[PDB]
């Protein structure tokens, strides 16, 4: 005889009391059976194979499984240590960091700079300049490594995101306004049908649902180009009429420059202007990351060369 | 045609329970099978207890490691698994209960069963509506999918056929089966699900496979609210294609509730007749075939369903009146064998439609 | 024809910041950085709208795997992990080097759920509660009926019985009554029928008060679009939205006279709709009793004039062009709609007639155990009363006032299933529509351009002057800035044309 | 202090944080090049022409204190959080063999270009002599210009999907869960 078994159930009753007065004040107005299965059920066995201390880690700086020390309040992941620990091997024992432990145990304010000049002159015989960092990288907790704020500062698009990932500028019934420009009140036109379609209230049937495209905002028909939904989570949607940035030539691999600073953006226009090989880093009108005029005008005889020498290798 | 039809159950199925808040409840494959029995079904029927299936069999996809993780695995010592239980994604999403393993075991036995079955000439058609786990991908337990017996289905019948077409009607993209062949030739994957920002997150038209299973893998990015018409002129034509140009020795389907309208966490609007008429255009072909219950999260409905879908299978239509099933109060206004497609709006174009059926026939042409 | 092509391709971009997009790509494959393929395909996305441009460059220039984006590859040493199962056959079907792990394929996002009304959580919860019970019962029944096995062997499936024990003893107890039963079973035996008859007890009251919750919830909640049609309507019903509709059409038109096309395959639903009106208008204390009879006396001429169908019949139930202003053109698209909402509840009349007056009862337990004429008792079934002729008699009396809006939805989706939402505001259209015939008579420009009308119209036999005439005596009490409308009619077949004429006449 | 590192060095670090951070990729360890062939061949190409006698031996000197320097603190701030699985299952590895660990025979050129980003920022946690400063601040340089007309055999554009050459490789499911899990 149990007592405490009538705790409680979905119903917030311990299923044993009825239909809660004030429930049903709430929710009222004012061929045989299967007992033959377990006869008919041919056990089947004909298988083929029946024979067979805080609330972050101290050197990632996120959220999760802690290993913090008794002296420093500085809780630490298991893979953010040096060495990694696993759980299931625990050290079961007196855990220190290592500045807790170079504070709690080599803490000698007079005589440490006896140590540094030790291991200086220990050092010496083959690298001085390097003895003062070796000996320091041990009075140090293990880190996540991060760059040094100027390296991620000479590229303008580059952002750092929440637990330090990386980030760049593509991070992000019948509805009729989602057709009006809602700045200028013109109708939205997909460059593919050339129609905004509309539809109308009484026959919501006859709208197109319109994107306008993040970058170019170039108004598309979800059903002019394939796609079966919205973006709304993800990237900001790039419409189909935006340079490819990044080609795999058939195999080798191409890529965009990287925007830097306008400071650091060396500028430079070819005196030819009739061919240059030069990549896709053209400007429409150190040196490593420099930034070519094309010359537009240019463009079009070198295109036109280009498909005519491709015209005459293959008529030989 | 009156084929010979198998069916697999279990009575124990029936008492493994998710949480309380879950929207997975196998106690719906037991009104299934209450509503099939009290439908004088049972005699159109050879029913079968299928043996569970052993640790090998199910290493035969899964790892090892995962499979000891699963068989040991319980509510009361997840604490000392700590790092399988995220490795594995055995967290939240795909929580742990008590008859965790057994349910598993009998998921599998009951597909292997009748993959076996099928392979042996015992039937040309046979039911197993514990299965329809196809989430899970050999190391992980997705979309509350431990473990997916349609591979090992899959691999049972590849014994004796050459070819296999898989179909997935589910609103979520079938993830484990497609990986599970997504380079090999001999089986065909094809996927009816919503795309989108839906869990699945895959099953683009851009997914044909890889190496030699490339324009082997079929994907149908649907819009919500697709009604029963449409989805009947988007799946017959594909799946008629796909007859033609790739001649399966045998087909499995997998005949998910979500697509059902009322769906907790479905956005279609398929009623019941609009449900089984996929699987009747499929049986209508001829060749040996599966059934393995997938999604569904309103018992009553995905119930219903099953036992309609279990009538058609033996070429007889049942009547709408119910025959008085243990479970009578679940069915609410009118206790009739149907579901109610509601009033909502369907986003699907005859021109996205066309565009995706056009792209779906380029790539199948390459498949004779 | 190349600097042309070139001269032509800006002209059709029409953007320069397209242009210059353009004029990159086709510098980048100048550089012999981009290949044939994906230059033709940025071609296509540009100009293969046009056929004459894209199709001389496709045959100008001699044009003549497939990864997918889910799908990464992993490192052959994050490959080979034993699977004991796996025979070389198994081995060589299965795929390894590809894994989707969706969380990839969401960009660290995340998904978007469903949105569900409330009537759809109440089910819900009730679906659970019910899960819950039925859950438990029918475990506690299976290990009774081992127990009563073992029970009966004794006179002289590892852990569900295990479980059913646990819970039903919470004191801690149950690991030790296990361990005594592996080796005392009556008395478990007894306990769990005990506790199964009070469970029993307790699901058949909670199936009740979960039935009567039911019953007035579940049409509800598969009314999607008509739990929100009354807002919708309220805000999509404006004259400004059939303006944009009607330019957002003249400018798809003209980006390539009949913008507007009515049909009119019925003749007695005006009747209805001015039964309707003359009930509202009576039941209104808003207008006075002349302003009633105006109200009423201009509404059948203007309606006798314009359609021609008669004018004793309606008391008793060549080609024409009426040159309107904006409030003529909404007091027509409000009895436009009007008329299509009747219209397409009346087409399919018979189906639904037909499955009110079939509607077949289980006699198992319905007629035997649960009688539901909640909406019977008020009358509102539908049994007989041909199902558009007592959709006419709610709606009056909704406009009455002696008929709630909550029990009108309710018997319109019990009776249409659903599928006749759009007769929730019937009585909001009637009185925007009336209101709409107020103003028009009410304002001097209006009531001149309605003469006018009238004198056209009456004249029925005119020469191709009548157009221009009529136009410019409109215009002439007309102003300059606001939009004039062709409504075109063919008495012949009662089809409505209408045309879009903002300022094109001056 | 003031270290000029080259545009193209800083494209390539800000490349490796978004392929480590944001593509979860990891190097494919150990590398074909790890810190020692390239550190000795900077060492061989430019001390064959040096002449001084201390210009040549502080070339020596400087190499090996990278190399020790390097060694010693790959483990400590040189590895992000998704690369320390990695690290640890280097060590279990080697613990197996009983081997030490020599992170300069398995991380190379990619570590050590990030090793030399934050050395203004590790010698101003020090009592560091002015007078040597410079000089480390000029070798560092130099050898960061050597590097600069030698950038195509140390980071090539591949594909890990196309070539398993590649100097990064996808992280598995399993991988990027325990990495960023706990
Ligand atoms: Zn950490
Ligand atoms: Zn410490
Ligand atoms: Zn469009
Ligand atoms: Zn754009
Ligand atoms: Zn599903």
């Amino acid at each position: 005889t149990i007592s405490e078994d009538s705790k409680v159930s979905v119903t917030g009753l311990p299923l044993n009391k009825g239909p809660s007065e004030k429930i049903k004040r709430e929710s009222l107005w004012n061929d045989l059976k299967t007992f033959l299965t377990e006869n008919m059920t041919e056990e089947s066995n004909i298988r083929s194979t029946i024979g067979w201390n805080e609330d972050f880690c101290s050197a990632c700086n996120q959220s999760g499984s802690f290993l913090c020390c008794d002296t420093c309040p500085k809780s630490f992941h298991f893979l953010c240590l040096d060495p990694p620990i696993d759980p299931n091997n625990l050290p079961k024992g007196d855990w220190h960091c290592n500045e807790c432990k170079f504070k709690i145990f080599i803490n000698n304010s007079m005589a440490t700079l006896k140590k540094i000049e030790s291991n200086f002159i220990k050092q010496n015989n083959n690298v001085k300049i390097f003895a003062k960092l070796l000996f320091n990288i041990d009075s140090h907790n293990p880190k996540q490594f991060q760059l040094p704020n100027y390296i991620k500062e000479t590229f303008p698009a580059v952002k750092t995101g929440s637990r330090g990932q990386y980030s760049d500028e593509n991070d992000k019934s019948y509805n009729p306004d989602t057709h009006i420009d809602s700045n200028s009140g013109k109708f939205l036109i997909c460059y593919k049908c050339n129609q905004t379609r509309l539809g109308s209230w009484s026959h919501p049937e006859n709208s197109r649902l319109i994107m306008t495209c993040d970058y170019c905002q170039t108004p598309w028909h979800l059903d002019c180009v394939p796609r079966a939904s919205f973006k709304n989570l993800g990237s900001k949607w790039k419409c189909p009429l935006h340079s490819p940035t990044k080609v795999y030539k058939k195999y080798k691999v191409w890529k965009k420059q990287r925007l830097i600073n306008k400071k650091n953006q060396l500028y430079y226009e070819p005196l030819q202007k009739i061919g240059y090989q030069n990549n896709g880093n053209i400007q429409i009108i150190n040196q490593d990351f420099k930034i070519t005029q094309i010359d537009e005008n240019s463009i079009k005889y070198d295109f036109f060369d280009k498909i005519y020498k491709s015209k005459m290798v293959q008529k030989r | 045609d009156k084929r010979r039809v198998a069916y697999f159950y279990d009575a124990d199925v029936g008492n493994y329970a998710y949480g309380a808040g879950h929207p997975m409840k196998p106690h719906r494959i037991r009104m299934a099978h209450s509503l099939i029995m009290n439908y004088g079904l049972y005699k159109k029927m050879e029913i079968y207890r299928a043996k569970p299936a052993t640790k090998q069999e199910m290493c035969q996809f899964h790892t090892d490691e995962y499979i000891d993780f699963l068989s040991r695995v319980t509510p009361d010592n997840l604490e000392m698994f700590k790092r399988e239980s995220v490795k594995f994604n055995v967290g939240d999403d795909c929580p742990v209960f008590d008859g965790l393993y057994e349910y598993c075991s009998i998921s599998g036995g009951g597909s292997m069963e009748g993959a076996a079955r099928l392979n042996r000439g015992k039937c040309d058609v046979a039911v197993n509506y514990a299965g329809g786990l196809h989430h899970a991908k050999k190391s992980e337990a997705s979309g509350f999918c431990y473990l997916n017996d349609i591979v090992l289905g899959i691999i049972e019948l590849l014994r004796y056929h050459p070819r296999v077409l898989y179909i997935d009607i589910d609103v979520h993209h079938g993830d484990g089966v497609e990986e599970a062949f997504y380079t090999t030739d001999r089986v065909m994957t094809c996927s009816f699900h919503k795309y989108g920002e839906f869990f699945p997150g895959t099953g683009e038209l851009r997914d044909i496979g890889v190496g030699a299973g490339k324009n082997y893998a079929v994907n149908v990015p649907l819009r919500d609210g697709i009604d029963d018409a449409t989805y009947r002129s988007v799946f017959e034509p594909v799946i008629k294609k796909i007859m033609e140009w790739y001649q399966p020795s045998a087909v499995v389907l997998q005949c998910g509730g979500d697509s059902l309208s009322g769906d907790r966490l479905g956005c279609f609007n398929l009623s019941m007749e609009g449900h089984a008429n996929c699987v009747n255009y499929v049986k209508s072909f001829g060749i040996p075939m599966m059934v393995v219950g997938g999604g569904g999260y309103t018992m009553r409905n995905v119930a219903r369903t099953w036992c309609f879908e279990t009538g058609l299978l033996n070429n007889v239509v049942l009547d709408k009146d119910l025959p008085y099933n243990e479970y009578y109060e679940y069915y609410g206004p009118d206790y009739k064998l149907s579901v109610r497609p509601s009033n909502m709006f369907n986003v699907n174009t005859p021109e996205y439609l066309d565009k995706v059926m056009t792209n779906i026939f380029a790539n199948l042409e390459n498949t004779k | 024809e190349e600097v042309t092509f070139f001269e032509k391709a800006k002209r059709y971009i029409g953007n320069k910041h397209l242009y210059t997009e353009f004029l990159k790509i086709l510098n980048l494959y100048s550089q012999d950085i981009l290949d044939l393929d994906d230059l033709v395909e940025k071609v296509d996305f540009y100009l293969g709208s046009n056929k004459e441009l894209f199709t001389w460059f496709k045959n100008f220039v001699g044009y003549q795997e497939a990864f997918g984006p889910s799908y990464k590859r992993l490192p052959k040493s994050d490959t080979f992990m034993p699977c004991s199962g796996r025979d070389d056959m198994c081995w060589e079907v299965l795929n390894d080097e590809w894994v989707g792990h969706p969380v990839w394929a969401s960009e660290d996002s995340g998904f978007i759920a469903h949105r569900k009304n409330q009537y759809e959580e109440t089910l819900f919860k009730i679906e659970e509660e019910r899960h819950e019970y039925d859950f438990y019962i029918e475990s506690n029944l299976r290990t009774i009926q081992c127990l009563e096995t073992i029970v009966n062997k004794i006179e002289n499936s590892m852990t569900i019985y295990k479980k059913v024990i646990r819970k039903v003893y919470d004191k801690e107890r149950g690991f030790e009554i296990i361990d005594a039963l592996h080796e005392t079973a009556p008395v478990v035996l007894k306990r769990l029928k005990q506790k199964d008859e009070e469970w029993r007890r307790a699901q058949r009251e909670w199936n009740k008060v979960w039935r009567e919750l039911e019953q007035k919830v579940f049409f509800k909640s598969l009314d999607h679009l008509g739990l929100t049609f009354k807002q919708a309507d309220k805000k999509l019903l404006t004259t400004k939205q059939l303006i944009s509709e009607i330019s957002s059409i003249k400018v798809d038109q003209t980006n390539k006279k009949s913008q507007l096309d009515f049909d009119f395959p019925d003749k007695n639903i005006f009747y209805d709709i001015l039964c309707l009106a003359d009930t509202f208008i009576t039941h209104t204390t808003a207008y006075s009793n002349p302003d009633k009879e105006r109200l009423k006396d201009l509404l059948k001429y203007f309606i006798s004039l314009f359609f021609s169908i008669s004018f004793e019949k309606i008391e008793e139930s060549s080609i024409f062009n009426l040159f309107a202003n904006t409030n003529i053109y909404i007091f027509f698209r409000h009895w436009t709609t009007i008329y299509e909402r009747l219209l397409e509840i009346k087409q399919m009349n018979e189906r639904v007639t037909k499955e009110i007056n079939t509607r077949s009862t289980v006699t198992f337990a319905k007629d035997l155990d649960l009688l539901s004429s909640q909406l019977s008792e008020m009358g509102l079934d539908f049994v007989g009363e041909d199902a558009y002729k007592q959709v006419l008699r709610l709606s009056r009396r909704l406009i009455n006032g002696d008929l709630e809006h909550q029990w009108f939805e309710e018997s319109l989706r019990q009776a249409y299933n659903n599928k006749a939402f759009k007769l929730y505001t019937i009585d909001k259209v009637t009185q925007s529509l009336v209101k709409h015939a107020h103003t028009l008579m009410t304002d001097a420009k209006t009531a001149e351009i309605m003469a006018l009308f009238v004198k056209d119209r009456n004249a029925s036999t005119t020469s191709a002057k009548d157009q221009i005439i009529y136009r410019l005596q409109v215009r002439s009490h007309m102003s300059n800035t606001e939009n004039m409308f062709r409504i075109e009619f063919d008495k012949r077949t009662l089809h409505v044309s209408i045309q879009y004429i903002a300022l094109d006449d001056l | 202090i003031s270290l000029q590192i080259p545009i193209k060095l800083k494209s390539v670090l800000v490349d490796d944080w978004e392929y480590v951070t944001k593509d979860k990729k990891i190097c494919r360890l150990p590398a074909d090049v790890t810190v020692e062939m390239v550190l000795n061949k900077y060492e061989h190409e430019v001390s064959q022409e040096l002449e001084s006698p201390g210009s040549q031996s502080q070339l020596s000197e400087y190499c090996a204190g990278l190399k020790l320097y390097f060694d010693k603190c790959l483990g400590n701030m040189l590895l992000y959080r998704l690369e320390r699985l990695q690290y640890d299952e280097l060590l279990k590895k080697s613990s197996k063999d009983q081997k030490p660990l020599v992170p300069i025979r398995i991380y190379g050129a990619i570590h050590l270009l990030r090793l030399i980003s934050v050395l203004p920022e590790l010698i101003s946690s020090t009592t560091m002599d002015l007078q040597s400063c410079q000089l480390l601040i000029k070798q560092t340089e130099d050898f960061l210009v050597w590097l600069l007309m030698h950038v195509d055999e140390y980071f090539n554009d591949k594909d890990p999907n196309r070539s398993d050459d590649a100097l990064y490789v996808n992280t598995s499911s399993q991988y990027e869960g325990v990495a960023l899990g706990m």
